[PDB]
């Protein structure tokens, strides 16, 4: 709305590697996340196809399509409730203390639903899981929501 | 009607027909207020559903 945030246009100049002021359709998922929006990858996929837009063939972009797609994704930020994130992992391990065994969270984050690479899974556990093999998800989900 | 079957259903429906067992209640419906229903079900198998 501007509140006209012109820093979204300045961040589009940091993600366009050619400097022509266009951003390919394959970058739009990760740049919506870098502007403070977390649409799921199936949602980013649907919307695209919904609009008869094929992410399979070469794509370019213009700021005039990327701005309204970020504004259509911005209504879905009401789905980001931290009660359900901590209660999900609290149902994932027994006893009254928030600890996932290391390999349980790593294999679930790579193979269940939207596949996260094991390189990204190791980069998200690095520092929050110590050598006991127990990830405290009270501080883990706190630090994941700090970015 | 003449059986009593339809009359047993009647009397049922006055009472409280469907009766859910608590865990059977948690699992299937936690998702509705996910945070607050899950906590309830986990925190007290019964107190939860409550």
């Amino acid at each position: 709305s501007k509140a006209a945030a012109d820093d979204f246009k300045e961040a589009f100049l940091l993600f366009d590697r050619t400097g022509d002021a266009k951003i390919t359709a394959s970058q739009v998922g990760d740049i919506a996340r870098a502007l403070g929006q977390n649409p799921t990858n199936a949602e980013i996929n649907k919307i695209l196809g919904n609009p008869s837009k094929e992410e399979m063939n070469a794509a370019a972009i213009t700021f005039e399509e990327f701005l309204p797609m970020l504004q259509a994704a911005a209504n879905n930020k009401d789905q980001g409730t931290f009660e359900d994130f901590v209660e999900g992992l609290r149902v994932f391990d027994k006893e009254g203390n928030g600890t996932v065994m290391g390999a349980e969270l790593r294999h679930v984050l790579a193979t269940l639903g939207e596949k996260m690479t094991e390189e990204e899974v190791e980069e998200l556990m690095k520092g929050q899981e110590d050598s006991n093999g127990c990830i405290n998800y009270e501080a883990f989900v706190k630090h994941i929501m700090s970015v | 009607r003449c059986n009593g079957v339809l009359e047993g259903i009647r009397i049922c429906r006055k009472g409280f027909p469907s009766r859910v067992l608590y865990a059977d209640f948690k699992q299937r419906y936690r998702v509705l207020n996910a945070s607050a229903i899950p906590e309830g079900q986990f925190m007290d198998s019964k107190k939860a559903s409550e």
